[PDB]
């Protein structure tokens, strides 16, 4: 009988691990400030990593690994794929992107001098603001420059795929999310269930201003958007029929159009940081799951646009990654008394 | 990767190598804290005495 | 040459001492009568073995050390031993009855009625220096004498011994080997009284022993012996450039200026590499290579952290054995750029390296294997506040409650006194924070 | 160092006749005195419990006392009898007639002063004392009234010595008279302020033992007396013998007693033995000790919670295994420890194993599970005091009722003090 301990009651996939790990009958869950746990569902913010692997007697497990944020965190991401060698300044699947610092080291420099330059060329040069809301896309070097003065935060530009795989009926944008479950070997699993999230509203290139045609997120379409859930339930398309599309109109398959860039992608990044932040040699043991965000342009070209720590499952599919996450990730370092996820070792 | 100030001698060698360039109370106030201590003790021990006297 | 006075405080650092100086001796031949053979001056010397020995008319070489405690056990231990001769009496101090696990009994109640005779016997070994450079002071953070009385004698050789370098060797608690409830208590209320009259501390986590006697030697339930013979190989790595010819840490003053940048972050992480079973019947020897990266991996660390989550201000690796400064270069450059090792900004990137000739010497009849090259890494890196967060954490459970406040005050200490001692802390972990990300 | 014994009383006497008995023969003792062993662990400590006299003779440090001459009469003719300093039995001739006030105001205040006479005799001859030790009941008049008189008395006259009682708490199921809740109520008023660390002895649970566990139907105070000497044997192995850990009482107590009046501790022992050769293994000698039929206070653990805990295992066996089982009693359980106190439960070994056992474990718990037993000991006043039953007995000493006031009260506050620890 383990014992395991929550910290984060808002995370809907980890509590949905909890009531599995309770309903073996062989894992209890302890208080949160109880010291003497077999696993922790740690908290998303300044989990103590210092108190881990320290209590006599115990295997800890915590559902973290520590450094994980210089993936998932904008303007690290940026420069860790610009500064590793094992990415180089321009991978080819990482859109070109500029980190800035308000009005309160900075690129803004380098990327006047890249954003003139394909200024002057004639090529197309829409650009896209963020920041880890407050977005904005302009093709102005200035507009979206001011706009992240009134930011506090250290805000990110990189170039906006103006070309986008439009998905018919409809002329509608998609971003693809995929499930990564690291455990604690660093073998490194993909969830074989995918989404699409998928914009209602047709795609316009001359008005960047209104968000509903560029922005593909659930809550910018629950809300902001006007036929929300006209071609697929609750605007979200799942790889079974994404991959009946491709094959019906494109003459491709999912697997080779993109699921081989998206495992590259997934790899490349995984097998770059996993020096600073493996638990092989630890005195605790760490897995995570992660949500890789990525946009299919029109010639089928992957491209990563965000990596994400702390991503929540679809509603049908939590059942089954859940579950999942409990195999691979809990039950092989505490056993009990046709694998959902494809493997991507070297 | 320079190395710098390397000496030898009959027991082994010392150097350095450089791979990247940089970018109290006295005597009586402890005579002060101890003597409180003891006088805190010495109070306690009398208001016990009292007590075993009452 | 100057001189170094070497004190031992409460049952950790007596016993630690004693692993020490059984090593000493083995390492400049020194037989347990005091005879050292040779030695070709007799009854004086300016060698460096003379840092750490002085020296009778006889041919005895004497510790320059003093070994105190509250109770009478563990130091009778030495008076018995098979060292016994090596040790004048005037060296070995012992009270009645012992501090019971409470700084504030050892501090102030136990503290004030030894303290003067101390520093008598400490004098007495002073004034047969010509010049002194300070003093090792080796304790435990968790026993009553060894918190409690150790601040005590800090605060006094500041006075009495101001312009003097104080190092420290510190056993950190771990609940695997025997501990008091109360020791997180007792190493807060210690650390905060010693920050400021200590110049360099050598932390040791009696986790990361413990664990390393398992790992590498494979006994199941290490004793002290055990443990204080592998931390006696680390304090040696440490302190050999002060008894043997050597241009890198030759003087106690050049630990600070090497390793503490910062002076109330001058707790250096050490880590130590190869440790291997006596009973490895086949054995294959490591490389400078493979030691030196050992040096990177935590389960060889004493303090069990991890340096990928920090920055470096200050690294120093002092080797022992067959090496050459070629293959240290060599082994550097591949480490770099396979492992996560970030300085700060306002410090050189940069090896202080220490090759002594000599491999490690080992106790006959001890655990550990004799090897053709070790080396200890000496860091300091601020992921060793992760082991101060641990502390500070458990202080706070008990402290909100109060719990075992009341023998504290028993002894006259004052309840804010843990507030301020905790305050500070909090300070240090913030100076960690600032410096550290 | 040093330990000075005392036992007051008629249950005083039993238990620590038997304790001399079992210890003599653990350190190889017969019973003129005389070293006996083989192995010389025995006498490494010897010097806790026993003086050296001339001619290689250990005396135990023990005061023994009575106001009647009976109890000890039998002490004096019993096995180790001439073991004892003859000069250190103290005894009057009238009795306390199983009145507290008798005890502590009357005619143990004529006799009190003697024992104290003999008490600093033993002390003098101490190198560096460490405590007392005193037996005793709680529900008769001697050893609870003239023993809590002692108490003070010592305390005045040694106020930084430790002081250490076994304490035998009256039960209706083994009950002598009717008083005996009004003497225990007035006994744990003193305990709880002139003692430094209580083991409490339930006779209830000692029956029940005896009893459901140990299936004697009809047991005798032989075989109470046979379970709590085997109690106390384990409690003082690391005082008096060789180990790893070698204890005294200033460091248990600094480590046991979180606050200065939750000081009451509840033993406990496995095998449970009945006056066999089926030896246990460490998981299930772990397992029984740590359940309510092995405890000798009539208390359920799992009504309460463990503030701290000290565990010592007798006999050869795996220091690795003594840890595992130990650690994964606590982390199985680990809702019945106190978050606020980490690593709170602590473990010895000793090899020496007790006689007639190949392997053994004693338990010392302070939990706040005790203030069950307070909650009993109070009903059984309450329900004669709200009528003034028998209290004659007292007021023809000289007591007044408001002093029975004073003693429920703080006896209330007591078990107010164990509940508010028991929710944090
Ligand atoms: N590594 C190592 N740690 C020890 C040794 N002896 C004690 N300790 C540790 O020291 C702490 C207890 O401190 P002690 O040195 O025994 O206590 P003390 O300084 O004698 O002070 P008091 O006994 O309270 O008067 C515990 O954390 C032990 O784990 C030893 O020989 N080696
Ligand atoms: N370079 C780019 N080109 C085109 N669209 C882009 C883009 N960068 C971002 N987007 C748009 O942004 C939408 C989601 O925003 P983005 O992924 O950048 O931050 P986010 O917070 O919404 C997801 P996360 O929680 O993973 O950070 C995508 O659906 C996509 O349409
Ligand atoms: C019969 O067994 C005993 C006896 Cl008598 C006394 C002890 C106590 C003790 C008790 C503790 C504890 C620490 C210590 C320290 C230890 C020590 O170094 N010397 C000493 O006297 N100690 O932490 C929490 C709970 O209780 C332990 C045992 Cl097991
Ligand atoms: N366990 C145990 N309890 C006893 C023994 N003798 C008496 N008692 C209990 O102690 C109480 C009576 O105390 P007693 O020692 O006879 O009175 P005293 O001699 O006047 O102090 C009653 O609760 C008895 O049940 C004994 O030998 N063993
Ligand atoms: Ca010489
Ligand atoms: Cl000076
Ligand atoms: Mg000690
Ligand atoms: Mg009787």
């Amino acid at each position: 009988m383990y014992t395991f301990v929550v910290r984060d009651e808002n995370s809907s996939v980890y509590a949905e691990v909890s009531r599995l790990l309770l309903a073996t009958g062989q894992w209890k869950r302890l208080r949160k400030d109880n010291p003497r746990f077999n696993l922790m569902l740690g908290e998303r913010n300044r989990l103590p990593f210092g108190r881990l692997g320290h209590e006599p007697g115990l295997v800890q497990l915590v559902n973290y690994y520590r450094g994980a944020d210089k993936l998932c965190r904008k303007a690290s991401l940026v420069k860790l794929i610009k500064t590793s060698p094992e990415l180089s300044e321009s991978c080819t699947w990482f859109p070109e992107s500029y980190v800035i610092y308000p009005t309160n080291t900075d690129e803004r420099e380098v990327f006047l001098a890249a954003y003139n330059r394909r200024r002057e060329g004639r090529e197309g040069n829409v650009w896209i603001a963020k920041s880890s809301e407050g977005i904005l896309i302009s093709s102005e070097a200035s507009e979206l420059l001011d706009f992240i003065d009134e930011q506090g935060q250290v805000h990110v530009i990189q170039k906006y795929l103006e070309k986008p795989l439009l998905l018919e009926p409809g002329h509608r944008k998609f971003d693809i999310r995929s499930w990564v479950l690291v455990d604690h070997l660093y073998n490194i699993y993909l969830y074989r269930e995918g989404v699409l999230r998928t914009s209602s509203e047709p795609y316009n290139s001359a008005n960047f201003q209104d968000k509903t045609c560029h922005l593909t997120n659930h809550c910018i379409q629950k809300e902001y958007s006007k036929n929300y859930g006209r071609y697929e339930e609750g605007n979200e398309m799942f790889f079974e029929e994404f991959n009946q599309y491709l094959m019906d109109a494109l003459n491709t398959t999912l697997e080779n159009s993109i699921l081989l860039q998206i495992k590259h992608i997934i790899r490349s990044c995984l097998m770059c940081i996993e020096p600073a932040i493996s638990t092989k040699h630890l005195h605790y043991q760490s897995f995570q799951l992660f949500g890789f965000d990525f946009m299919v342009d029109e010639e089928l070209k992957v491209w990563l646009i965000e990596v994400n720590g702390a991503p929540a499952c679809a509603q049908k599919l939590y059942a089954e990654l859940c579950q999942g996450i409990v195999d691979v990730a809990i039950s092989s370092v505490f056993p009990l008394a046709t694998s959902i996820f494809i493997k991507l070792h070297h | 990767m320079e190395v710098i100030e390397l000496n030898k001698c009959t027991s082994g060698q010392s150097f350095e190598v450089i791979l990247k360039p940089p970018s109290d109370p006295s005597l009586e106030e402890i005579q002060k804290k101890l003597e409180a201590a003891e006088e805190r003790r010495k109070y306690q021990e009398a208001e016990l005495l009292k007590h075993l006297a009452e | 040459m100057r001189e170094c006075i070497s004190i031992h405080v409460g049952q950790a650092g007596v016993q630690i001492g004693n692993a020490c100086w059984e090593l000493y001796c083995l390492e400049h031949g020194i037989q347990p009568d005091g005879q050292m053979p040779s030695d070709k001056t007799i009854g004086g010397g300016d060698d460096s073995f003379n840092t750490f020995f002085s020296e009778t008319g006889a041919g005895k070489h004497v510790p320059r050390a003093v070994f105190v405690d509250l109770e009478p056990t563990v130091i009778d231990e030495v008076r018995t031993g098979t060292y016994r001769q090596l040790f004048h009496p005037e060296q070995l101090i012992t009270g009645k009855e012992d501090a019971a696990n409470n700084y504030a009994r050892g501090h102030y109640t136990i503290g004030k009625e030894i303290i003067d005779l101390v520093l008598d016997r400490i004098r007495k070994l002073a004034d047969q220096c010509t010049g002194l450079q300070g003093f090792l002071v080796f304790h435990s953070f968790g026993g009553g004498t060894g918190s409690g009385f150790t601040s005590l004698l800090m605060e006094r050789l500041s006075v009495d011994y101001g312009k003097k370098s104080k190092l420290e060797f510190s056993i950190y608690p771990a609940p695997q080997v025997s501990t008091a409830v109360v020791e997180p208590y007792n190493s807060i209320l210690t650390t905060h009284t010693t920050l400021e009259h200590s110049d360099c501390a050598f932390m040791v986590d009696n986790e990361a022993i413990y664990d390393i006697c398992r790992r590498n030697l494979d006994i199941e339930r290490p004793t002290y012996t055990n443990l204080n013979r592998l931390i006696s190989q680390i304090v040696s790595s440490i302190t050999a450039s002060l008894r043997f010819d050597g241009a890198l840490n030759v003087d106690l003053t050049e630990f600070q200026t090497n390793l503490v940048p910062y002076p109330r972050i001058h707790f250096p992480l050490a880590t130590y590499a190869p440790v291997i079973s006596a009973e490895k019947a086949y054995h294959e020897q490591l490389s400078v290579a493979e030691i030196t990266n050992a040096c990177f991996e935590p389960a060889n660390q004493m303090v069990k952290c991890d340096p990928r989550h920090g920055k470096y201000m200050a690294c120093c690796l002092l080797y022992r054995g067959d090496v050459v400064p070629k293959d240290v270069n060599a082994a550097i450059a591949t480490i770099k750029t396979k492992r996560s090792i970030q300085f700060v900004d306002w410090c050189p990137t940069g090896f202080k390296v220490g090759i002594n000739y000599q491999p490690p010497t080992v106790v006959p009849g001890g655990d550990l294997a004799k090897v053709q090259r070790a080396v200890c890494m000496l860091s300091n890196t601020t992921a060793i506040a992760e082991a101060w967060a641990r502390l500070d954490h458990k202080f706070d459970l008990m402290y909100a409650k109060r719990a075992f406040v009341h023998w504290y005050v028993g002894e006259g200490m004052e309840e804010g006194e843990f507030s301020e001692a905790r305050e500070d802390m909090a300070a240090l972990e913030k100076d960690y924070e600032e410096v550290g990300v | 160092r040093e330990i000075v014994h005392i036992q007051a009383g008629q249950c005083g006497n039993q238990i620590g006749a038997k304790f001399w008995e079992v210890i003599s023969d653990e350190h190889g003792i017969d019973p003129t005195g005389s070293y006996h062993g083989d192995s010389d662990l025995q006498l490494e400590r010897i010097n806790v419990y026993y003086n050296e006299a001339t001619g290689n003779k250990y005396v135990p440090r023990a005061i023994l006392v009575d106001l009647e001459p009976g109890t000890m009469d039998s002490v004096r003719s019993g096995p180790f009898g001439q073991i004892f300093r003859p000069d250190n039995f103290v005894f009057g001739q009238s009795g306390a007639g199983n009145n507290w006030a008798k005890g502590h105001y009357t005619e143990g205040a004529e006799l009190v002063d003697s024992v104290l006479d003999v008490v600093r005799k033993e002390s003098e001859s101490c190198d560096c004392l460490q405590g007392f030790q005193l037996t005793h009941s709680l529900g008769g008049g001697t050893g609870s009234g003239m023993g809590t008189l002692l108490i003070s008395k010592i305390r005045e006259e040694y106020p930084d010595r430790i002081m250490n009682t076994f304490s035998v708490m009256p039960s209706p199921k083994v009950s002598d008279t009717v008083v005996e809740p009004y003497n225990a109520t007035l006994s744990v008023h003193q305990l709880v302020e002139n003692t430094d660390e209580t083991y409490c002895i339930d006779n209830e649970a000692l029956y029940d033992i005896c009893f459901r566990t140990l299936k004697l139907t009809t047991p005798t105070y032989g075989d109470l007396n046979h379970l709590v000497s085997a109690t106390m044997s384990g409690v003082t192995t690391c005082l008096r013998f060789p180990g790893q850990l070698n204890a005294d009482l200033r460091k248990l107590a600094v480590n046991m007693v979180p606050f200065p009046r939750l000081h009451f501790f509840m033993p406990g022992f496995a095998p449970l033995t009945s006056r066999q050769y089926r030896a246990l293994t460490v998981p299930e000698l772990t397992q029984q000790m740590f359940d309510s039929k092995n405890m000798m206070a009539a208390c359920d653990p799992r009504h309460g919670r463990y503030l701290t805990v000290a565990a010592i295992f007798r006999g050869r066996m795996s220091m690795k295994e003594v840890d595992e089982q130990m650690l994964n009693v606590q982390n199985k359980n680990s809702s019945y420890f106190v978050e606020w106190i980490p690593n709170n439960v602590k473990t010895a070994v000793c090899d020496i194993p007790p006689r007639g056992l190949k392997m053994s474990a004693t338990f010392i718990g302070n939990s706040t599970a005790i203030q069950e037993l307070f909650k009993r000991i109070s009903e059984q006043f309450t329900a004669m005091f709200r009528r003034k039953a028998f209290l004659h007995w007292y007021t023809g000493e000289g007591m007044d009722e408001m002093e029975f006031t004073e003693a429920e009260s703080n006896m209330n506050d007591l078990v107010s003090e164990y509940q508010q620890y028991q929710d944090a």
